[PDB]
RNA sequence: CGUAAAGCGCACGCAGGCGGUUUGUUAAGUCAGAUGUGAAAUCCCCGGGCUCAACCUGGGAACUGCAUCUGAUACUGGCAAGCUUGAGUCUCGUAGAGGGGGGUAGAAUUCCAGGUGUAGCGGUGAAAUGCGUAGAGAUCUGGAGGAAUACCGGUGGCGAAGGCGGCCCCCUGGACGAAGACUGACGCUCAGGUGCGAAAGCGUGGGGAGCAAACAGGAUUAGAUACCCUGGUAGUCCACGCCGUAAACGAUGUCGACUUGGAGGUUGUGCCCUUGAGGCGUGGCUUCCGGAGCUAACGCGUUAAGUCGACCGCCUGGGGAGUA
RNA sequence: GCAUUC
């Protein structure tokens, strides 16, 4: 609902001329985005998320934000849905075939890792190898068991994961982003205005939004 | 110098759907309500209102359509530098009938189609897509 | 350019009143006053030809005022121009 | 028509083209109908006849035009009365290398006279020509003369363009702001025409410190009619007149309307005002980066090369040639 | 410092 928070904007000289409709005023050279009029919005997209869980959908998380990079993947727990906490790599989703082998790649290393079968006295088995498990879990961890293209996108910052958003106009899968004072619209279909940076709002973003799939999961 | 206020006039819808803005205000005079007056009838604008009257101003609501300009394209034919005449059976249809060319016959401002109906001819001021 | 003391005496000999300021006479009376005022100018400063060119505005534009109030009346026009000894 | 061929160097302007808004009136343009005419053939459409076809032939349409008559009055034009937003005048202020004339100051270069003083100075990549024991260069004092105005100085300002920098006075043009009053379409553009127009150049008469085509010498080089060096005339300066050309460039004609933004500079102005080398508005000019859109691309982008309108200029493969 | 040509 509407409570503390989430209004804070960027600053003036940083604002995106085409989000004029969705903002309410330059509070000490600070535009504050009109909440009354983002609750309708974020309900809406709240709903039209349940209406995609409620058909098994598969929804993923992207926030790439140091501030976001933790949040996201507590979503990713409390719920059974996926997520991308680090870099996006260009192509996650047009080439997914080709990244395919990537993910295929941490099940052997996974299964060596687990399997104890790695336990060599060579520390090129032991270490080299093994420190690639890490950078791909940090980097696919997320993404490990999609079993394909997702149904719909939630990005926290529809201009910092700009390539996330173009993929996914491409592909046409649904897009929802949480749109701050300097980012882009007209590349998501369900625009949430509001802050994107602060923890405290961030926070009730996915948390708001992990709450809707599991009841409409049921 | 400000020589067409037609063209100014149509200009401005143009101008304005492109911006996406939801309604344009020009000076307001008999010919232009005209114009607005039959464009109103088949749906391009939403409405027209004149305010003020030592000042008179034209406020036209523009409207769109699944997001998109309804006013395809709009253009002035006949210019003070060069003006068009046609006949009864000269009067031309703009995309097969699709489009409307407003006409200035001599009962009044009225579509081709109109004109052709009641048998005039007239000045063709514009196509409207 | 002209004394505001001689702008307020051509303004109320040739205008309807002292406020009248507009009327066509007294615009042309101001730029009468003013040309003629820079004939000494240019007598002795023949070669400034940067505020020559303001002279030839003031010439251009007191006959697009004449052709105008002839062309509205030619009765005040004659008159106007007999009181100002021009058009020779 | 920014860079491919193409925006006059820039202005003022007659003829011409075009023109804000309201009412009445005219019915010229325009539109409708009718009449006369638009020869026949041909083309055209439906038929007929040569065995079919070509060909011939009946009727119709067509001949997009012109003239007259009868009507319509939206639009354009004519006429009459209006209106204030275009444009212009007035009142009060502000900034500025805007222009013309006169005066004056300081620093510096060169030259002239004199003192001190002794063997070098000057110059180059190196060197020499050159200057100097007839006392140079250096250093100090006085004097003469010409030119340009360090710092301020800033993609700062002004002007139509060219262009315009010390200070002061005289004459003078334009621009902008604040409200208020006044005239009431008096406007925009412009062939021909006319005016202005860097530098170089030409004519007459002055002036001439520095700089410097030409020219001379010394070098460099295979040569060096150059680049470098030492000298140096016209010119550069002033008055008057002529020349009228520049990559005279934003390689982008002028005027008006419309169309997301951001950060500065410059120059007015309103307002809150005690919590000032403050806070929020509103004009003019100007620099940079960028959105839609546009463009062959580069890029332009509210100061358009975007979306429109009025008028003018100009282009039509390269070379020959902006030449005969 | 100078230093051409195919
Ligand atoms: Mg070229
Ligand atoms: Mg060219
Ligand atoms: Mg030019
Ligand atoms: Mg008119
Ligand atoms: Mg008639
Ligand atoms: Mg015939
Ligand atoms: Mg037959
Ligand atoms: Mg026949
Ligand atoms: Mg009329
Ligand atoms: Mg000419
Ligand atoms: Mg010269
Ligand atoms: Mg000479
Ligand atoms: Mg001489
Ligand atoms: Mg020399
Ligand atoms: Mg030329
Ligand atoms: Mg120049
Ligand atoms: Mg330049
Ligand atoms: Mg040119
Ligand atoms: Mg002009
Ligand atoms: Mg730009
Ligand atoms: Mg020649
Ligand atoms: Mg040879």
């Amino acid at each position: 609902m509407l409570k503390a928070g989430v209004h804070f904007g960027h600053q003036t000289r940083y604002w995106n001329p085409k989000m004029k409709p969705f903002i309410f005023g330059a509070r000490n050279k600070v535009h504050i985005i009109n909440l009354e009029k983002t609750v309708p919005m974020f309900n809406e997209a709240l709903a039209e998320l349940n209406k995609i869980a409620s058909r098994k959908g598969k929804i993923l998380f992207v926030g790439t934000k140091r501030a976001a990079s933790e949040a996201v993947k507590d979503a990713a727990l409390s719920c059974d849905q996926f997520f991308v906490n680090h870099r996006w790599l260009g192509g996650m989703l047009t080439n997914w075939k080709t990244v395919r082998q990537s993910i295929k790649r941490l099940k052997d290393l996974e299964t060596q890792s687990q399997d104890g079968t790695f336990d060599k006295l060579t520390k090129k088995e032991a270490l080299m190898r093994t420190r690639e498990l890490e950078k791909l879990e940090n980097s696919l961890g997320g993404i490990k068991d999609m079993g394909g293209l997702p149904d719909a996108l939630f990005v926290i910052d529809a201009d910092h994961e700009h390539i996330a958003i173009k993929e996914a106009n491409n592909l046409g899968i649904p897009v929802f982003a949480i749109v701050d004072t300097n980012s882009d619209p007209d590349g998501v279909d369900f625009v949430i205005p509001g802050n994107d940076d602060a923890i405290r709002a961030v926070t009730l973003y996915l948390g708001a939004v992990a709450a809707t799939v599991r009841e409409g999961r049921s | 110098s400000m020589q067409d206020p037609i063209a100014d006039m149509l200009t401005r819808i143009r101008n304005g759907q492109a911006a996406n803005k939801a309604a344009v205000t020009m000076p307001s005079s008999k010919l232009k309500v005209a114009i607005a007056n039959v464009l109103k009838e088949e749906g391009f604008i939403e409405d027209f209102k004149v305010e003020g009257d030592t000042k008179p101003e034209l406020e036209l609501t523009l409207k769109y359509f699944q997001g998109k300009a309804v006013v395809e394209s709009i253009q002035r034919v006949s210019r003070p530098g060069l003006r068009i005449y046609k006949r009864k059976d000269e009067l031309p249809k703009v995309m097969a009938g699709l489009g409307i060319a407003v006409v200035s016959t001599s009962k009044g401002v009225m579509t081709d189609r109109a004109a052709r109906q009641a048998g005039l001819g007239g000045e063709i001021i514009c196509y409207v897509a | 350019s002209l004394s505001t003391e001689a702008t307020a005496k051509i303004v109320s000999e040739f205008g309807r009143d002292a406020n009248d300021t507009g009327s066509t006479e007294v615009q042309v009376a101001l730029l009468t006053a003013q040309i003629n005022h820079l004939q000494g100018h240019f007598a002795e400063h023949k070669k400034d030809h940067h505020s020559r060119r303001g002279l030839l505005r003031m010439v251009s534009q007191r006959r697009k005022l004449l052709d105008y109030l002839k062309r509205k009346d030619v009765a005040r026009y004659t008159q106007l121009i007999e009181r100002l000894g021009l058009r020779r």
